[PDB]
């Protein structure tokens, strides 16, 4: 049979069967009670809309995502999510398909475990099989080499790869995303009178966010010139009029990936933790990790951050190095892309955590060398 | 690998501006040219029920007058 | 008498807004064909576009 | 107030048997103007607006620009001293109070009900001054069914004829359980 | 009485007129307001075009 390629994500549930080009069902994970009385009888109103049907009736609910930085901090929504997902967003049972969920680096041992027994016990699926987000982001791109930034919304890791041997003591795992900056983007927006507080009037900053926001190649330029003319106010309409005119917004909330500094945070930005992350790898495998440098996740799709990045890495390394940056067209979903190729190899069918190994050695086995 | 590349790509890089440019033509053609002269048609449907209903008005407006 | 006062009245009344009503009609249906023919024009803006486009 | 500005042409209503009357001319006669300042010009150089009306005993009145007057106050309560703004702009206030997210189908499901919104020529001020005071973008559409006086009792009928309501009714033995405070409990 | 069945009838008959024609004139202010949003949203994929166009 075929295999189901769930990939959990934070603040986007992509999946799909193995072997096609894009996810079948892409859709916020969200899961968001009511919060007012409710009078009219009869109406037939559930206890929790989840997935995107809580995106339509989000003015009266109150949305509250089940994971928050990569790790799942509500498990009861978080196996609401998966049952959605299963049953009504592709309509398959999970009784009778292997299952390859997604994790990011460095994440909580429990968390893998709960979710591996959630999977067996609950859903009951035949074999699921738990993999690195970045090591999939490096098969989409079919190359075996590369140093993969995946800056998701969750989390932002950096896991450097070369000829398949991946080097575990240079990840760089680094907690600043893109729901850091949609907050930051909804505290700078108070600067001009917007305020927006409820979390329903998160989804319309991130919608902002999305739509206007883009990287500045130098930020002092654009700083200077947002200051005098005019050329940048790009105005937006929200969801009932009151149009709202974004100045120089635009372009100073995605440069915290470069400055963590601005939300506080005392780590160096995506710039810099690459080329840690390069630098702690061994001498003679630099120079392919820097032609290499591989962008994915949502995140990194701001109109004009491969150029930034690209200036950045070039000012820090060698002058002699090449330095190159591949951004494919389809970012947001390299993962999965990547999910679907791992799971129709041949060489992998017999890497799946089989249901009678589990039965024998408990949710234990994950660690084990079923990876 | 890196031999798949070019099976999913350069099959796209053709076949996909092809067919959205096919797309965008019949789109344009189905859509414009059928709008714009059905709107005149309505346009004239609609000025011929300014006509009656200024004649009935006018008749209407004739006959109560008392 | 105060039946046919009452519906003569309410008749006049409902004479005056429907001719209102048809003026309204009238101005929404010519707007909107206005706005419909300016949006094919731009739909042949870029069908010209597209046929430079043919260059692919 | 009908029957306070009725006494600038001579006419007095006292009693509490005359306030049916002026009741009655009230429903009759009065309408409300799609724009005010305009119909207090018309009404001070012509004479098209002044229709009569026989009393119960004779006696004819004549009533002219107390016709759009009288009901002109639901948009101006300062008229009969009250501070409040009128109902068009109570309802404006009612919407933008509720969350960002709901505001545009308020706006296009816009209910009228009550005896005393049959008023000739209410559904169309209204709708222009709530217009005048929401975003351009949004549209803004005010429901005034035909039967609008009976509104409420054909809505109760219909909660009433429900199955799922079925349940809800406050029980005799439910009230000699907890005493008349059983209202403001979960059988709201 | 036959003054009163004419003016009930002619009442009756522009009644339903009113009520048609606002039936009407709802489904032609759908319609346009979601060609006026179809404009709006072509204009600003035009624009983001444009941008597109200034970034490369
Ligand atoms: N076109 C875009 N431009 C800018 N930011 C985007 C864009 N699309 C998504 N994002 C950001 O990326 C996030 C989605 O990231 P995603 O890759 O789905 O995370 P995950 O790794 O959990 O799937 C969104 O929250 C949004 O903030
Ligand atoms: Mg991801």
């Amino acid at each position: 049979t075929t295999a189901l390629v769930c990939d959990n994500g934070s603040g986007l549930v992509k999946a799909g069967f193995a072997g096609d080009d894009a996810p079948r069902a892409v859709f916020p994970s969200i899961v968001g009670r009511p919060r007012h009385q409710g009078v009219m009888v009869g109406m037939g109103q559930k206890d929790s809309y989840v997935g995107d049907e809580a995106q339509s009736k989000r003015g009266i609910l109150t949305l509250k995502y089940p994971i928050e930085h990569g790790i799942i901090t509500n498990w009861d929504d978080m196996e609401k999510i998966w049952h959605h997902t299963f049953y009504n967003e592709l309509r398959v049972a999970p009784e009778e398909h292997p299952t390859l969920l997604t994790e990011a680096p460095l994440n909580p041992k429990a968390n893998r475990e709960k979710m591996t027994q959630i999977m067996f016990e609950t859903f009951n699926v035949p074999a699921m099989y738990v993999a690195i987000q970045a090591v999939l982001s490096l098969y989409a791109s079919g190359r075996t080499t590369g140093i993969v930034l995946d800056s998701g919304d969750g989390v932002t890791h950096n896991v450097p790869i070369y000829e398949g041997y991946a080097l575990p003591h240079a990840i760089m795992r680094l907690d600043l995303a893109g729901r850091d900056l949609t907050d930051y983007l909804m505290k700078i927006l108070t600067e001009r009178g917007y305020s927006f507080v409820t979390t329903a009037e998160r989804e319309i900053v991130r919608d902002i966010k999305e739509k206007l926001c883009y990287v500045a190649l130098d930020f002092e330029n654009e700083m200077a010139t947002a200051a005098s003319s005019s050329s940048l106010e790009k105005s937006y309409e929200l969801p009932d009029g009151q149009v709202i005119t974004i100045g120089n917004e635009r372009f100073r909330c995605p440069e915290t990936l470069f400055q963590p500094s601005f939300i506080g945070m005392e780590s160096a930005g995506i710039h810099e933790t690459t080329y840690n992350s390069i630098m702690k790898c061994d001498i003679d495998i630099r120079k392919d990790l820097y032609a290499n440098n591989v962008l994915s996740g949502g995140t990194t799709m701001y109109p004009g951050i491969a150029d930034r990045m690209q200036k950045e890495i070039t000012a820090l390394a060698p002058s002699t190095m090449k330095i190159k940056i591949i951004a494919p067209p389809e970012r947001k979903y390299s993962v999965w892309i990547g999910g679907s190729i791992l799971a129709s190899l041949s060489t992998f069918q017999q890497m799946w955590i089989s249901k009678q190994e589990y039965d024998e050695a408990g949710p234990s086995i994950v660690h084990r060398k079923c990876f | 690998d890196f031999d798949d590349i070019h099976r999913k790509r350069m099959e796209k890089d053709l076949n996909e501006l092809q067919a959205l440019i096919e797309a965008h033509f019949e789109n344009r053609k189905k859509e414009e040219e059928e709008l714009v002269s059905l709107k005149d048609r309505i346009e004239r449907r609609r000025a011929e029920r300014a006509e009656q209903q200024r004649i009935r008005n006018e008749r209407e407006k004739e006959r109560q007058n008392r | 008498s105060d039946k046919l006062k009452e519906a003569e009245t309410r008749a006049e009344f409902a004479e005056r807004s429907v001719t209102k009503l048809e003026k309204s009609i009238d101005d929404l249906e010519d707007e909107l064909y206005a706005q419909k023919l300016k949006y094919k024009a731009i739909s042949e803006e870029l069908d010209h576009a597209l046929n430079d486009m043919t260059s692919i």
